[PDB]
RNA sequence: AAAUUGAAGAGUUUGAUCAUGGCUCAGAUUGAACGCUGGCGGCAGGCCUAACACAUGCAAGUCGAACGGUAACAGGAAGAAGCUUGCUUCUUUGCUGACGAGUGGCGGACGGGUGAGUAAUGUCUGGGAAACUGCCUGAUGGAGGGGGAUAACUACUGGAAACGGUAGCUAAUACCGCAUAACGUCGCAAGACCAAAGAGGGGGACCUUCGGGCCUCUUGCCAUCGGAUGUGCCCAGAUGGGAUUAGCUAGUAGGUGGGGUAACGGCUCACCUAGGCGACGAUCCCUAGCUGGUCUGAGAGGAUGACCAGCCACACUGGAACUGAGACACGGUCCAGACUCCUACGGGAGGCAGCAGUGGGGAAUAUUGCACAAUGGGCGCAAGCCUGAUGCAGCCAUGCCGCGUGUAUGAAGAAGGCCUUCGGGUUGUAAAGUACUUUCAGCGGGGAGGAAGGGAGUAAAGUUAAUACCUUUGCUCAUUGACGUUACCCGCAGAAGAAGCACCGGCUAACUCCGUGCCAGCAGCCGCGGUAAUACGGAGGGUGCAAGCGUUAAUCGGAAUUACUGGGCGUAAAGCGCACGCAGGCGGUUUGUUAAGUCAGAUGUGAAAUCCCCGGGCUCAACCUGGGAACUGCAUCUGAUACUGGCAA
RNA sequence: GCCCGGAUAGCUCAGUCGGUAGAGCAGGGGAUUGAAAAUCCCCGUGUCCUUGGUUCGAUUCCGAGUCCGGGCACCA
């Protein structure tokens, strides 16, 4: 089963998250077909923060994988109309 | 062992008591064939196969053998009806 | 992390005035200038070429305040950076708060721009900065906390960089202790008299 | 193999467990190892002040 | 290393003193079985107070084995010494940490001469309170030979300078109270009581910074090397820094476990024998002889000046004059060391039965402070006490 | 608009010289070790050796919405008995929630670990045909009716336990016929065939025989064909060293008859042919996980494969198969072994190269820690379990990076050391001081940010017979943080708590006095000492780095000292003693044609990471991260035909 | 934790059952040379592993230790 997770990179106490399309059986890290943004919770209001591309969300959710706990949220965070 | 998922164990035990005697049949009733070919007509070959066919299909379908398997065993024991008799 | 000994003896070794013992009076006569690096002052050095460019190299480390390891991870990014190896070397070490700190006047010495900048007295772009080596950006404005403003040291320390030559390259208000740095220094702008092209040399090899 | 002790003096004796390094002398042949002063039962010299990570002597 | 020790009724350090082949540690066999059959306790046997091959094919014992049975009133900590002339180093570890002894005199044989040498050491160590207990009894069927050496040991006592007359004797066959022998049981039962009303509640210090002298190191098959003995003050605490002080050099440690036969523990209080287990340390590198201090509190010393009483024939010592270059063995607080002796300007010699203070150079650096008393001992015999004055090193 | 901007030498053979040629040195780097010495934080990392043996504990379970259970637990409801008539005793009730003991459908095969083995059954790069696929998800079709058991649980014995019995009772999504089902197997076809399982939250209407018949809604079960993910198979080239290993091979090499496999095939038989391999190095021997990368280098190269990521292999040693979609299974079964264990001596165990830890090995690498809060994964309608996978912190100057240890004034140019041209200089603005600040730990008050949610009862809008349950978007709620006395922001005091250790004859930045006298010792290379040592030991004086510094080992560099870029062979090392000559390398000159080489474009692809530019967040950096090129690749169709080869005359 | 062996001038060894220890080989130390080797003339150059005891007197006899050698055990 194809999903798409977070992966977890960056420093201790100061994460940041590679939102990526990998199969459910290998690794957080590890193994993944394509990443498709990311994801930033030390950011703040600034210029950047969160980026998500939707065109590729679709080729795979559209298909048939799993959005995570925290992808699904960013999801309804960006928006469609707001 | 240093788990409770040991019934696993018991429970393969039990299955391949089943699963070893429905394929021991199988394999009899495909060994009733191969006698009843060598010395003789297209007869008692056949009225052999026609008992094979619905065990080898029904076995296959239940995850015992695979559908390929069966798929053989009527093709090249079809082939040794229809060449030599 | 810093040197803490005789600063006037790295004058004499050197030579030239350093601006270590700088401060209040404007010039010193009060070491035997030159013709004293120690016991054996009045031995004249033979000199070769690899010592006239650890001589150049130690004597804009003793001015900026600047240790080898800091020092020649400035060269990699000097060799790294656009335009001329030797330039970008000076440049770098002119955009340290430390030192800017020194050039806005608010400090007797560089060792005490130093100090200042370390506690917590230093402030800009409206944060706080405790880094000596803290990499000072184009357009900034870098000034005194209102805690610490106008408290003994710096007041006596501004009135002495009235009679300095005052850098074109950053600007100084006076009257509130407030700062801003606007551009890149330039070669021509500073010194006239520390060669850069033999700290390149020695460096390459 | 054979090793070199380096400095004033020494505690090696018959036995005595002691610690290798790598360097030639340069003078004895066949010599081409240093015993670490200091470490195990190879001790200090004995009243060293310049010079004494080479020697294995603490501070006066 | 299961069970969690409880800290209920107080702490006594016991243990067996007397004569070779004395019913000394057979007496602790019998007190086993006896109070783990009235009261309840945990049961025991004779064999394992000593086995191996040194204590089997030979007999005797030289390793101080411990023992651990418990009373309604307190919970006593057994120390069974060897006896011998040869074993004076490691059972004056073992008598050091005893509070309060059990003398082994019997009514056969009576007192001989080792019985004077093990009290002469009792005394300048730290043994406060001694009580009598005569091991054969039955052998002589007589009332007038076995009262006879009763009067011996009162004479020998008081003569060392001890109550004498005031410590309570009593009689008891150890052998016949190992199987089941109603009278027999009772007596031994009685000698429960008498550690119970004469010896008091011992006095503990419990406020000054922590220390623990090494009587005997172990390495334990999964936790690591572990260290035994009486905590002297203070206390230890779990996954607390401790700094191993003494021979050799010193070495900054952890505590990871503290015990009391075999039990867990939280706290390692004063007064009494607890094993601790140390964090990355092997076992010959930490040897007999250190103590476990708290960092800053003691520091090693090779030199100190000390006023040393040294003893003349009448109290059991030296009987001749010695100039520096003489070298006696020093017993601080568990282990002996060699030191050269260099004397005062205005003293040409030392005569035995004197008062002097004198520096001593020790051979092994040994952790100690102003005020720490020793006893010097050389040639199999004693020879001076004294108390430490000043530092050097 | 930016991605390569790219290359140093020196000492040392001689009386001196030029050459040859080794030796050594300056530079980088490191999983590092030692020695002296040590103060803090950011992110990293931290058994390279004995794939040695391992106590101890904890690392995979989970659904009651599969059923049996109306129960080992704990608690409501119809009713009961004591008596302080609601306080107590207490039988029934799926009936209170649940979940202990159970049988199934799934998980354990993933996640982790470690490189023993493997020089090609592996890996890498690029292709292919003969495959299979659980979970997820596309679309279709079901979802007819029966049976037989069996655990648990009594009972009764066996046995010390481990485990099995012996008579039963008893569900089911467990189990098995049956009728059917072609676009799904079988040959050309008429034919012959094979599949299943119900749960849970609600219900108006009418059957009530109350077990509720029956409608809804979800999840789940059906053969098919899918997509996705894979997983096996195959070929080509590449992927170490040795010829003082030159010959190797009989299921060996093919073909067919049979046989097996998910499937191609000596994978395995029976025969038939008697080959196949090898100087483009077979076979044998030694060594070795492989790659992305890392390191060094101007680049070619040389070295390398710790850490993150992919692939392979292995699981106490040696076998074996079972169960499934997937294993010949890391905490499965089974034998045999060795070595620890428990035994009532009949028989039982056991497998850290999962996390800590011990001994031992070693020059040398860490706490029997803390939490599921996040981020995955396992389970499940979800309320949450378990997760030593992640998260953290113990320890560790082991790294890369930051800030520390004060900051102005200070002449008597103090003393003491130290050289003395006993006049004086020098250490020296150094100290003592005389002014001011207080970073940093150390006390104390405030206090971000890792947190998205989960849950309740809700409105509407879907769903439908229905304003019920269910679902979605608005929508009101209360809360969740191991790290944690966080990060960070203000107040306390007073320089207060905080500097070495190399070196000093040349190379190579930096001098003297004593002591010693080819002795004692230094030594990376040359070389220092024989009574005036700049090299030894001491002292001062300096110089160079500094929270590190030296030494050490290890790789590249310099070394154009294995030279492809880029060397040589008269005399320095080096032309076989001289011929003939097969394989091999190279080949005059002119047209024609193929295009193998070569060249040009084409599409694929070189996993992501680092490496390199334009940016951004750590107070700054280090670190972190967004994009860009790069990824000098290797294959694939189309042309160009000069050159080289092929074939022409 | 306890049993055993080992130690003699700078190095390699003799000597003892109480009668006070020697040998070679190094080194000395003036001759000699810039300083050695050699030639020449004269030297043991000693805590008998350390320390105490039995005694008139201990290397030598008996305790206690030193560091090192090899041996057997204990698991809070
Ligand atoms: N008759 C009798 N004999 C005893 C008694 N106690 C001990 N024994 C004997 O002595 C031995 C016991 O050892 P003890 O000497 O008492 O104790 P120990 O601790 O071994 O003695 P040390 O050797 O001094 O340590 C046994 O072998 C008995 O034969 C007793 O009470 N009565
Ligand atoms: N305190 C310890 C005493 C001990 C020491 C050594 C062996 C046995 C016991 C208990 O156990
Ligand atoms: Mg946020
Ligand atoms: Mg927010
Ligand atoms: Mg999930
Ligand atoms: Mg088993
Ligand atoms: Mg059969
Ligand atoms: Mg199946
Ligand atoms: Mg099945
Ligand atoms: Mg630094
Ligand atoms: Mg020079
Ligand atoms: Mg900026
Ligand atoms: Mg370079
Ligand atoms: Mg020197
Ligand atoms: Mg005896
Ligand atoms: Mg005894
Ligand atoms: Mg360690
Ligand atoms: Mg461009
Ligand atoms: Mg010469
Ligand atoms: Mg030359
Ligand atoms: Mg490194
Ligand atoms: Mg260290
Ligand atoms: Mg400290
Ligand atoms: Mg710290
Ligand atoms: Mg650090
Ligand atoms: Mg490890
Ligand atoms: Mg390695
Ligand atoms: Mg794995
Ligand atoms: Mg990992
Ligand atoms: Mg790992
Ligand atoms: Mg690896
Ligand atoms: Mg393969
Ligand atoms: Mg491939
Ligand atoms: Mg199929
Ligand atoms: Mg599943
Ligand atoms: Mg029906
Ligand atoms: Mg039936
Ligand atoms: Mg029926
Ligand atoms: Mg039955
Ligand atoms: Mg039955
Ligand atoms: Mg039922
Ligand atoms: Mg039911
Ligand atoms: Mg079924
Ligand atoms: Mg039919
Ligand atoms: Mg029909
Ligand atoms: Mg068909
Ligand atoms: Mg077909
Ligand atoms: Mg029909
Ligand atoms: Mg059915
Ligand atoms: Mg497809
Ligand atoms: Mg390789
Ligand atoms: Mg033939
Ligand atoms: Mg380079
Ligand atoms: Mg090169
Ligand atoms: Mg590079
Ligand atoms: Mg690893
Ligand atoms: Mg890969
Ligand atoms: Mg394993
Ligand atoms: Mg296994
Ligand atoms: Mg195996
Ligand atoms: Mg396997
Ligand atoms: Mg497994
Ligand atoms: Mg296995
Ligand atoms: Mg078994
Ligand atoms: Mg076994
Ligand atoms: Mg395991
Ligand atoms: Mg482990
Ligand atoms: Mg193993
Ligand atoms: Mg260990
Ligand atoms: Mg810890
Ligand atoms: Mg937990
Ligand atoms: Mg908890
Ligand atoms: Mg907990
Ligand atoms: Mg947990
Ligand atoms: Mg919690
Ligand atoms: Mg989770
Ligand atoms: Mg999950
Ligand atoms: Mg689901
Ligand atoms: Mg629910
Ligand atoms: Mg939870
Ligand atoms: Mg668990
Ligand atoms: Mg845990
Ligand atoms: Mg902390
Ligand atoms: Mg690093
Ligand atoms: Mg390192
Ligand atoms: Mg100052
Ligand atoms: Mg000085
Ligand atoms: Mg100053
Ligand atoms: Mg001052
Ligand atoms: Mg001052
Ligand atoms: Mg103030
Ligand atoms: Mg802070
Ligand atoms: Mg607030
Ligand atoms: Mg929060
Ligand atoms: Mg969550
Ligand atoms: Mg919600
Ligand atoms: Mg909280
Ligand atoms: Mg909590
Ligand atoms: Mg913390
Ligand atoms: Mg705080
Ligand atoms: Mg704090
Ligand atoms: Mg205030
Ligand atoms: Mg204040
Ligand atoms: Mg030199
Ligand atoms: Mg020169
Ligand atoms: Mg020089
Ligand atoms: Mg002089
Ligand atoms: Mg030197
Ligand atoms: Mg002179
Ligand atoms: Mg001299
Ligand atoms: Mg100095
Ligand atoms: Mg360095
Ligand atoms: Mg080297
Ligand atoms: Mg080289
Ligand atoms: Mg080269
Ligand atoms: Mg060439
Ligand atoms: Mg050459
Ligand atoms: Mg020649
Ligand atoms: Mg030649
Ligand atoms: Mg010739
Ligand atoms: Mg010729
Ligand atoms: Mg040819
Ligand atoms: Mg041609
Ligand atoms: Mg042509
Ligand atoms: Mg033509
Ligand atoms: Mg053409
Ligand atoms: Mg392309
Ligand atoms: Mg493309
Ligand atoms: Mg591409
Ligand atoms: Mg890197
Ligand atoms: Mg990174
Ligand atoms: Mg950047
Ligand atoms: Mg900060
Ligand atoms: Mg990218
Ligand atoms: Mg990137
Ligand atoms: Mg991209
Ligand atoms: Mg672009
Ligand atoms: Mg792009
Ligand atoms: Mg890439
Ligand atoms: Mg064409
Ligand atoms: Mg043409
Ligand atoms: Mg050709
Ligand atoms: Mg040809
Ligand atoms: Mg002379
Ligand atoms: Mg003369």
């Amino acid at each position: 089963m194809v999903t798409i997770r977070l992966a977890r990179h960056g420093a201790k106490k100061r994460p940041f998250y590679q939102v990526v399309v990998a199969d459910s059986r290998n690794a957080r890290n590890g193994r993944f077909i394509e990443r498709v943004g990311f994801f930033n919770p030390i950011a703040s209001e600034k210029e950047e923060g969160t980026r998500l591309d939707l065109d590729r969300i679709a080729h795979w959710v559209g298909q048939g994988a799993t959005i995570s706990d925290r992808v699904a949220a960013l999801i309804k965070e960006v928006n469609k109309a707001a | 062992n240093i788990k409770s998922a040991k019934k696993r164990a018991i429970q393969s035990e039990k299955a391949r008591k089943h699963n070893a005697s429905r394929r021991s049949m199988m394999r009899t009733f495909i060994k009733k064939v191969y006698a009843a070919i060598e010395a003789g007509d297209k007869a008692a070959a056949q009225k052999a196969f026609n008992e094979m066919q619905p065990i080898v299909d029904r076995q296959a379908a239940k995850g015992l053998i695979h559908k390929n398997k069966a798929a053989r065993h009527k093709a090249n024991l079809t082939a040794q009806i229809n060449k030599l008799a | 992390a810093r040197y803490l000994g005789p600063k006037l003896k790295l004058s004499r070794r050197e030579g030239t005035d350093l601006f270590l013992k700088s401060g209040v009076r404007a010039i010193d006569t009060k070491c035997k200038i030159e013709q004293a690096p120690g016991q054996h002052g009045a031995r004249k050095p033979r000199l070769s070429d690899y010592g006239v460019q650890l001589r150049e190299k130690q004597k804009v480390r003793r001015i900026y305040g600047v240790l080898e390891r800091q020092f020649r991870n400035y060269y990699k990014e000097a060799a790294r950076l656009k335009g001329n190896t030797g330039e970008n070397l000076l440049a770098l070490l002119e955009g340290r708060l430390d030192n800017v700190v020194y050039r806005m006047g608010f400090g007797a010495t560089r060792a005490e721009a130093r100090q200042l900048v370390s506690h917590k007295a230093i402030m800009v772009n409206g944060r706080v900065v405790n880094i000596a080596s803290y990499q000072v950006s184009p357009n900034d404005v870098v000034s005194i906390r209102e805690k610490a403003k106008k408290q003994s040291r710096v007041k006596a320390a501004l009135e002495l960089a009235e009679q300095r030559e005052k850098p074109t390259w950053l600007e100084v208000d006076a009257g509130k202790m407030e700062g801003t740095f606007k551009r890149k220094p330039e070669r021509s702008d500073l010194s006239a008299d520390i060669n850069e092209h033999l700290i390149v040399e020695l460096y390459s090899k | 193999v054979t090793s070199y002790i380096g400095g004033e003096g020494h505690n090696l004796q018959e036995h005595s467990v002691i610690l290798i390094r790598g360097g030639r002398v340069k003078d004895l042949p066949g010599v081409r190892y240093h015993t670490v002063r200091g470490a195990l039962d190879c001790s200090g010299v004995k009243d060293r002040k310049q010079a004494r990570s080479k020697y294995g002597v603490k501070r006066p | 290393s299961k069970e969690k020790f409880e800290r209920t009724k107080p702490h006594v350090n016991v243990g067996t003193i007397g004569h070779v082949d004395h019913g000394k540690t057979t007496l602790t066999a019998a007190i086993t079985t006896v109070l783990a059959k009235t009261y309840g306790g945990a049961a025991r046997a004779f064999n394992q107070i000593d086995n191996a091959p040194e204590e089997k094919a030979r007999g005797i014992t030289i390793n101080t084995s411990h023992v651990e049975y418990d009373t309604p009133t307190r919970h006593y900590a057994h120390v069974d010494c060897p006896g011998a002339a040869d074993y004076v180093k490691n059972m004056i570890t073992g008598a050091a940490q005893m509070d309060g002894a059990i003398l082994v005199v019997a009514a056969t044989d009576g007192p001989m001469p080792q019985t004077r040498e093990h009290i002469l050491l009792g005394r300048q160590v730290g043994v406060p309170y001694i009580i009598v207990f005569l091991n054969k009894c039955d052998m002589v069927d007589d009332e007038e030979l076995l009262e006879l050496v009763e009067m011996e040991v009162r004479e020998l006592l008081s003569q060392y300078d001890f109550p004498g007359d005031d410590t309570p004797i009593v009689r008891g066959s150890a052998l016949k109270a190992l199987e089941g022998d109603a009278e027999w049981e009772a007596k031994i039962l009685e000698l429960a009581g008498f550690l119970d009303s004469y010896i008091p509640e011992p006095e503990r210090a419990i406020d000054k910074p922590f220390l623990l002298p090494i009587e005997d190191v172990f390495s334990i098959s999964g936790r690591g090397t572990v260290v035994t003995g009486r905590v002297e003050r203070g206390i230890i605490k779990v996954g607390e820094e401790v700094e191993i002080v003494g021979i050799k050099e010193t070495q900054k440690s952890t505590c990871t476990g503290v015990e009391m036969f075999r039990k867990l523990l939280d706290e390692g209080r004063a007064g009494e024998n607890v094993g601790v287990l140390l964090r990355g340390i092997k076992r010959e590198e930490i040897e007999r002889g250190q103590v476990l201090a708290k960092p800053g509190t003691i520091k090693p010393h090779t030199k100190f000046e000390s006023e040393v009483y040294i003893l003349s024939k009448d109290e059991g010592g030296r009987h001749t004059p010695f100039f520096k270059g003489y070298r006696p063995q020093f017993y601080f607080r568990t282990t002996d060391v060699t030191g050269t002796i260099e004397l005062p300007e205005g003293v040409e010699m030392v005569m035995p039965g004197d008062n002097i203070k004198m520096v001593v150079t020790l051979i092994h650096p040994i952790a100690m402070d102003d005020g720490l008393r020793f006893a010097i001992r050389e040639g199999g015999r004693t020879v001076g006490a004294g108390v430490v004055a000043k530092v050097l090193s």
